[PDB]
RNA sequence: CGCCGCAGGUGCAGAUCUUGGUGGUAGUAGCAAAUAUUCAAACGAGAACUUUGAAGGCCGAAGUGGAGAAGGGUUCCAUGU
């Protein structure tokens, strides 16, 4: 789960998923908050986990 | 009323043996301790040691636990307390003529045996380390002996720590800010009669005004920096964690709900660390954390340059004079300070034994 | 002695007499407290749960004419409340109320 | 320990990018720890990180 | 603080003293000119007598549809009414009022309320909703209560 | 409505972020004259703009 | 102490309405510390927790 | 501030005068549309009103039910006061 600029799209936040964190995602969701922030559900492929990529950023 | 304490002699002799482990565990830290060590190393092999020899005693009544009441934590200049790096974070590497500060924990039916040390690494046979470090151990020692002498029921316990205010000024330092020192009773680190250190008017008001009863166990503990005595976080992750069993609430995660789980059978009570276990564990704190089901033991520091020291041991309360289980090896004969002492109620006491 | 037990029969319908519809009922479990009152002596009355049940057996306005009821005094069991002693007050199923007087009930 | 726009001027325009680029990496991860309570010495850097990067921008532009 | 009537022998006498009390300010100051030079015990067990509408205060300046009872013939008076929350908010006063005396030594089985005055405290606001569109006061009238008991026997 | 324009979303979150209590430490400022938020507002007193 | 939380939440898991969930007098405190649908279920299965039967509306009389 | 001169947005009881404040009325009118509550326990300093359980009732599928449009804009949901 990702705080993401309100002018990027599902295509501009895919990219920019792989290039900052040099993985591989399956899907975008994105919402609007009520307070005005894009919020963009990434999923991960299958041979990448979200557990030990969220170590590496480090937010676990 | 149905707690135990040292009224038994069985308790008495447990105490003792697993002081004796304590400090033949602490022994062999210090004499491993070289250069080109990792903390981390150090660390997992001294908790290793810990396992396998509570593992082997007390192999006659297994239904109860004996293990780790503290994680090793070695702290180097730096670092005030609870330390324990991860595989993941990074190392420490010993060199030449640092000081060091280790702190352990065994226990046996829930009562613990508690010891710290701060010792020079590497340092030379017969050789003396002077400086600005090397009075601030020195005035910590005699804290320690202090702490040793005064143990007896009948005394305040404000007069514990103006003795370590009255010392500390005596030699330029200051005890760290916010310490304290606990009562030890069975499968308790945070009894609720505790010791303050360097208090301000905040504390002050929240510490209790108590008088120590006999037949009890004490884990008197002393901090002295000969720095300002600021403690404050710069970013290191927190690995000591002690469950609270005071309090309670519904998971919503099964990783932290499996994490919970291991702590209530391995280290159901006492402080453990994160190494026992950690790509999982790691997820499964914060959010126990949050809900404040554990109590963070939050790694501090200091300003660069800064040197602090650890002393602290458990010691018996028996009307007959108090007794030693755990210790420290400490030698004057190398160690000297460039500043004395001239009070005439501190120099008596060091003089003096129970 | 303070821990009796006695029978009584309350007659519900000289005491609820007057009282309109939609207070009869709620008018007859205060008349039930009343009398434990003064038979008793104790101000805390606790009506059982299966009394109020039968107060209100045949609805709000349709109380029973004659209840029966056994009165227990005991002891607080609560030393911070003001009353030392209690009444609770049970029901009793007959089948008839003719010839039934204030008896007493052992142990 | 700072980035001065006096000496920067000197360096290339592939440099000032890699710069620029280092300072970006350093911001994303102080938002992180923002976040993530982290403490108040990563807290107080994220002001000086993102005054870094305007100034390699200032000189770049 | 500057009470008024300062007690002619200020060591055998304790103060008491609340503001903005949320009770009325008329059936306060009728409970308190019940309970004017009492006894402390003689007061404390009339106005625990007021809530339990055993003994009443007689409404004697702020009558104005006060109903009569029976309790009011052991005043001179015939209008009398049962304040629960103004006796409740003395009680409280007079339990702070012996406290301070024990606090200051002087024994608190001759106490006897030599002053007591109840004076307005200022209004809080709120809105009533009227017939034809129309906004009126629901105003309160709290009130600060003052007390000094003093050591006689 | 359930159905918005994302303008007047975009306006109901600014109000949503404007809506919220001074800091406390405001009050310790040198020459702070502020006592509390005079702009609060609530949802059933008074109605917003739009 | 208030269990309207864990009575919506078992009316939820059990499909049915508030009127139909009884929760246990007697166990009030461990009720009130399943604050997720999960502990209502375990709650459920342990028998803290039972669905009542609708109430009989026959057609004997009827029939 | 007094004295000699100078200059006025220079004197209040009214104007159903303007603004602000305060009384008597007055602890008064009143808190009366749509049948209805009761017992026990828990938390809690404090319970007619909160919560749970047991009763007795009402809406009675054109509902006091379950969902939406317009409108509201965080009222949603946990914790705490
Ligand atoms: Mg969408
Ligand atoms: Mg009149
Ligand atoms: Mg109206
Ligand atoms: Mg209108
Ligand atoms: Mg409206
Ligand atoms: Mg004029
Ligand atoms: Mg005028
Ligand atoms: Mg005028
Ligand atoms: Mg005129
Ligand atoms: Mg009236
Ligand atoms: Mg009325
Ligand atoms: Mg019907
Ligand atoms: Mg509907
Ligand atoms: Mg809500």
């Amino acid at each position: 789960v990702f705080i993401v600029d309100v002018k990027a799209n599902k295509h501009q936040i895919k990219q920019a998923v792989k290039k900052l964190y040099d993985i591989d995602v399956a899907k975008v969701n994105t919402l609007i908050r009520p307070d005005g922030e894009k919020k963009a559900y990434v999923r991960l492929a299958p041979d990448y986990d979200a557990l030990d990529v969220a170590n590496k950023i480090g937010i676990i | 009323q149905q707690e135990q304490t040292i009224a038994e002699d069985l308790v008495v002799t447990k105490y003792k043996m697993g002081g004796d482990i304590a400090n033949r565990v602490l022994r062999s830290l210090v004499e491993a301790s070289s250069s080109g060590v990792s903390v981390l190393s150090l660390c997992e092999k001294g908790d290793a040691m810990i396992m396998e020899e509570t593992g082997k005693i007390f192999k006659k009544e297994k239904e109860m636990k004996k293990g780790i009441a503290f994680p090793t934590s070695i702290s180097v200049n730096n670092c005030v307390c609870h330390f324990s790096p991860l595989k993941s974070d990074q190392d420490y590497i010993l060199k030449e003529g640092d000081l060091v500060k280790i702190d352990l924990g065994v226990h046996v039916d829930g009562f613990i045996a508690n010891v710290a040390h701060t010792f020079v690494v590497d340092v030379a046979q017969g050789t003396q380390v002077t400086g600005r470090k090397a009075d601030v151990i020195k005035a910590a020692h005699l804290c320690a002996e202090a702490a040793l002498r005064l143990v007896k029921p009948g005394n305040q316990n404000t007069q514990v720590t103006e003795a370590w205010n009255k010392v500390a000024h005596s030699f330029n330092c200051t005890p760290i800010e916010g310490m304290l020192s606990h009562q030890l009773k069975q499968h308790v680190i945070d009894g609720e009669k505790t010791i303050i250190q360097n208090p301000t008017d905040q504390q002050k008001k929240d510490h209790e005004k108590a008088e120590f009863e006999v037949h009890e166990v004490y884990a008197v503990d002393v901090l002295v920096s000969s720095g300002e005595g600021k403690a404050k976080d710069a970013g290191q992750r927190t690995t000591i964690y002690k469950r609270d069993p005071s309090k309670q609430y519904g998971l919503k995660m099964k990783t932290s709900r499996a994490f919970f789980s291991e702590v209530e059978r391995r280290f159901d009570a006492m402080p453990f660390t994160l190494r026992a276990f950690e790509k999982k564990a790691r997820m499964g704190v914060v959010e126990c954390a949050k809900h404040e089901l554990l109590q963070p033991f939050n790694v501090l520091y200091e300003k660069e340059g800064e040197f602090v020291a650890q002393f602290k041991f458990t010691v018996l309360l028996m009307p007959n004079g108090p007794m030693r289980i755990t210790s420290g090896p400490f030698e004057p004969d190398l160690y000297k300070s460039e500043m004395e002492v001239q009070d005439a109620e501190l120099k008596a006491l060091l003089q003096s034994s129970a | 002695n303070e821990v009796v037990t006695r029978e009584y029969t309350i007659n519900i319908h000289k005491r609820i007499h007057g009282v309109g519809f939609k207070k009869r009922a709620p008018r007859a479990l205060k008349e039930i407290r009343k009398f434990a009152m003064k038979e008793m002596g104790t101000p805390d009355v606790r009506i059982d749960t299966r009394l109020n049940k039968a107060v209100w057996a045949k609805g709000i306005r349709n109380v029973p004419y004659r209840i029966r009821v056994r009165l227990s005094r005991k002891r607080n069991e609560d030393e911070d409340s003001p009353n030392k002693l209690y009444t609770l007050v049970t029901y009793v199923p007959v089948t008839t109320f003719k010839n039934l007087q204030t008896v007493n009930v052992d142990e | 320990a700072k980035i001065k726009a006096r000496d920067l001027r000197g360096k290339k325009k592939e440099e000032l990018l890699k710069q620029l680029d280092d300072l970006k990496v350093e911001l994303s991860q102080l938002r992180v720890a923002k976040v993530t309570g982290g403490a108040a010495s990563k807290l107080s850097k994220i002001r000086v990180v993102r005054k870094s990067i305007a100034r390699v921008l200032t000189v770049i532009n | 603080v500057r009470y008024s009537l300062d007690p002619e022998n200020p060591t055998k006498s304790c103060k008491s003293r609340g503001s903005n009390l949320r009770v009325h300010f008329k059936n306060t100051r009728e409970t308190a000119q019940a309970i004017k030079g009492m006894h402390i015990r003689k007061a404390t067990k009339y106005l625990k007598d007021v809530t339990l509408q055993k003994q009443c205060v007689p409404f004697r300046r702020y009558n104005g549809g006060v109903g009569r009872c029976a309790q009011a013939k052991q005043w001179g008076w015939t209008q009398g009414r049962w304040p629960k929350k103004s006796a409740e908010f003395l009680l409280h006063m007079l339990k702070n009022a012996e406290s301070n005396a024990e606090l200051k030594g002087l024994d608190v089985d001759s106490l006897v309320i030599e002053h007591i005055q109840v004076n307005k405290a200022p209004k809080m606001r709120r809105r009533t909703y009227r017939a034809h569109g129309r906004i009126n006061p629901y105003m309160s009238s709290p009130c600060h209560i003052e007390m000094i008991l003093t050591e006689k026997e | 409505s359930s159905h918005k324009t994302f303008r007047i979303k975009r306006f109901l979150a600014k109000k949503q972020k404007q809506n919220r209590p001074i800091p406390q430490w405001i009050r310790m400022k040198t020459g702070n004259k502020i006592r509390y938020n005079s702009k609060r507002r609530h949802w059933r007193r008074t109605k917003l703009g739009l | 102490s208030m269990l309207r939380l864990q009575k919506r939440l078992a009316s939820s898991v059990l499909r049915c309405g508030k009127k139909k969930v009884w929760l246990d007098p007697n166990e009030t405190n461990e009720i009130a510390n399943a604050n997720s649908r999960q502990q209502i279920r375990k709650l459920i299965k342990d028998g803290l927790i039972i669905r009542k039967p609708v109430t009989v509306h026959s057609r004997a009389r009827c029939r």
